[PDB]
RNA sequence: UUAAAGUUGCUGCAGUUAAAAAGCUCGUAGUUGGAUCUUGGGAGCGGCCGUCCCCUGCUCGGCGCCGGCCCGAAGCGUUUACUUUGAAAAAA
RNA sequence: GAGUACACCGGAAUGAUUUGGGCGUGCCCCC
């Protein structure tokens, strides 16, 4: 089940078996990549880029119109973010919880959630360190929140 | 978390055979499972089995007729030599006339009798009778 | 011409005739608008099950995407050229031996035998796609691959099952059947 | 029970079961081709859009984000496109 | 069982369920040996020959004996294929 | 002091009520980790299968032939456990 | 050619004449 909560769940995507682009999709690869570049320049993340492309443009997912994934394409062009999106979201959530905790010191549940979130951050940062994407001297620190917005 | 697909497949097929079902599907598929089912079919214990392919992991349906008492797994994969085969098979099999023990070998995943015939050893996988 | 071979080998009369016929057809029909540099690799003739013969055409991998819009009418033109001869367009891909610890760059998964076999199977049937694969293992340990093809566009390739099976068996060595379901479309 | 046919289940049985418990994993979602009598250009949308969409041509808001499908704006025709 | 010559030392061969392929013990009173008579195709008449079935006590106890008998009669050629 | 002791349980013991699951969670060591990279044919010893060769390449020579070819080698080969083998392994 | 389901044409068919449209390929309007 969930890594921290004791709840068990089953809800995620289910890709189809047929690995072929549908015939009704007239969009090529070049224009899809152009739209991806435009959305990246607008200031979005690969989490929402696929959502927008599968909602408005009607493409199922990128991995069939092209070969490289969204993050792969962003890395190829070079405007990909320097920090992973999920780690950024976890850091932002931790900062929000700490900002809530600075004033209200009696909210024990907030302290517990902050501890759990910092644990998740450490566990993900260890994998990033061992997969050679962050410097070995990179460390998550409690006070360092303004720089890592 | 599933730590051994083979152990779960053996437990599931054992439960299905004990209840009295005619066929059962195994969610995870691996090459060693296919080899072990092939060993059973060559020894004449189960029937035709159908591997079903998807783009994530296959599924296997086995025609169990009547001939399995139980069929199980030994973990971890203990390494056994030729001189230790007799000690394992005396205290692992119900008798000496029938029953087989399979073990991985660089010459092929085979039963204990064939391993003795080809004069080789390896790592024990399980047993069936 | 159009046929290009790896080494300086003289193609047999059949391959030269096929290349010349394809050149004449593209010059005559309205396909030369997109068939100038689109060349052919090689060709073969076999004997499939029954009193018919099949034609095998090899395809360069990068330029297959340009071919993908052509097989709609090219096979019909070849059938008009030879009635009792079936023509199929299949890609030719390179296979590398498994890196045994006695025998250098990394071997990509695109060149492995499994990927090559899957590509051959999925390119042998161009009009109808693949719904699912169900391999049956005989009592003797032999396999029997069954492939489910798309129910749509079925009234033009339902008679090609025998030549598909023959070509795939001769190129690979596996017994393959073909069936059509209806529970989805 | 004891003697079923898991190789060839009836379509009713397969559609009864969950999407990830079927014999092969297949989503139950699909794409749409929504259009309105106002504008005369046709767009392509996803069933579970979960995002507000504006018709290309600034006509009106077409879909609505909900828990499951999308609340199509009244006065719109859609068809199930498939291959 | 065999020996040097090839004769049989087992003093009796036990029965075996026609459905679950499980043998029937001596002190198993729940086992049933059922006889089903066939009908000639020409007019419909009793001829004299019969077909014999056997179901172990476990199947009846769990409650799947009737389905097994139906399957056996369908396979032998008694119950209509369309059914 | 050993077997009886499946009452020290690695094979191979127990934990609701007889002895026994930390009040709960996170967590560094330690332990355990999903699927997938290799395949078939050719010839043959024979009555499907008992049995056979093939799937690491690149300066010096003798089973030899009539400048053309193999043969052996002073010189290498991703690393480990596993498995079979040989040597080295005092006597009683 | 941007509005509709419409007006000009070209490939193409049998010296000459040519068959209602929309892009959501199968259903939506016109009679």
């Amino acid at each position: 089940g969930r890594m921290h909560a004791p709840g068990k769940g089953l809800s995620q995507s289910a890709l189809p078996y047929r690995r072929s682009v549908p015939t009704w999709l007239k969009l090529t690869s070049d224009d899809v990549k152009e739209q991806i570049y435009k959305l990246a320049k607008k200031g979005l993340t690969p989490s929402q880029i696929g959502v927008i492309l599968r909602d408005s443009h009607g493409v199922a997912q990128v991995r069939f119109v092209t070969g490289n994934k969204i993050l792969r394409i962003l890395k190829s062009k070079g405007l990909a973010p320097d920090l992973p999106e999920d780690l950024y979201h976890l850091i932002k959530k931790a900062v929000a919880v700490r900002k809530h905790l600075e004033r209200n010191r009696k909210d024990k549940d907030a302290k517990f959630r902050l501890i759990l979130i910092e644990s998740r951050i450490h566990r993900l940062a260890r994998y990033y360190k061992t997969k050679r994407v962050l410097p070995p001297n990179w460390k998550y620190e409690s006070s360092t929140a303004s720089a890592l917005v | 978390v599933r730590m051994n697909v083979l152990a779960d497949a053996l437990k599931s097929i054992n439960n299905a055979e004990k209840r009295g079902k005619r066929q059962v599907l195994i969610r995870p598929c691996s090459k060693v499972i296919v080899r072990f089912l092939t060993v059973m079919m060559k020894h004449g214990y189960i029937g035709e089995f159908e591997i079903i392919d998807d783009h994530r992991a296959g599924k296997i349906v086995v025609n169990l007729t009547g001939r399995l008492n139980k069929c199980g797994v030994i973990s971890p994969r203990f390494d056994v030599q030729l001189k230790d085969l007799e000690k394992w098979q005396n205290n692992l099999l119900p008798s000496r006339q029938f029953g087989f023990i399979v073990l991985t070998t660089s010459a092929g995943i085979m039963d204990h009798e064939e391993a003795r015939r080809k004069h080789t050893g390896g790592k024990i996988l399980g047993f069936f009778f | 011409a159009k046929i290009v071979k790896p080494n300086g080998e003289k193609p047999d009369e059949f391959e030269s005739g096929i290349s010349q016929a394809l050149l004449e057809l593209e010059m005559n029909s309205d396909l030369k608008a997109q068939l100038r540099e689109l060349n052919i690799t090689a060709a073969k003739e076999i004997e499939v099950g029954g009193g018919r013969k099949a034609i095998i055409i090899f395809v360069p991998v990068p330029q297959l995407k340009s071919f993908q819009k052509i097989q709609v009418r090219l096979v019909r033109e070849l059938e008009k050229k030879f009635s009792g001869k079936h023509v199929v367009f299949i890609a030719q891909r390179r296979i590398l031996p498994k890196p045994t610890r006695k025998s250098k760059q990394k071997r990509p998964r695109s060149r492995t035998l499994t990927a090559v076999h899957d590509a051959i199977l999925e390119d042998l049937v161009f009009p109808s796609e693949i719904v699912g694969k169900r391999i049956r293992v005989k009592l003797d340990g032999s396999r029997l691959i069954k492939v489910h093809l798309d129910k749509a566009q079925q009234n033009n390739v339902e008679h090609k099952v025998e030549t598909f099976s023959g070509v795939y068996k001769k190129l690979t060595g596996k017994d393959v059947n073909f069936e059509f379901p209806e529970f989805q479309l | 029970p004891l003697a079923k046919d898991l190789l060839h289940p009836s379509p009713e049985e397969e559609k009864r079961k969950h999407k990830k418990k079927r014999l092969v994993q297949s989503p139950n979602s699909y794409f749409m081709d929504v259009k309105c009598p106002g504008c005369y250009k046709i767009t392509t949308v996803f069933s579970h859009a979960q995002t507000v969409v504006l018709c290309v041509g600034c006509s009106t808001v077409l879909c609505q984000p909900t828990g499951g499908k999308a609340r199509l704006t009244e006065g719109c025709s859609f068809r199930r496109k498939q291959h | 069982m065999q020996n040097d010559a090839g004769e049989f030392v087992d003093l009796y061969v036990p029965r075996k369920c026609s459905a679950s392929n499980r043998i029937i013990g001596a002190k198993d009173h729940a086992s049933i040996q059922m006889n089903v008579a066939e009908v000639d195709k020409v007019t419909g008449r009793f001829n004299g020959q019969f077909k014999t079935y056997a179901i172990c006590g476990a199947i009846r106890r769990m409650g799947e004996s009737d389905d097994s008998i139906l399957r056996l009669a369908k396979a032998d050629g008694i119950v209509s294929k369309n059914f």
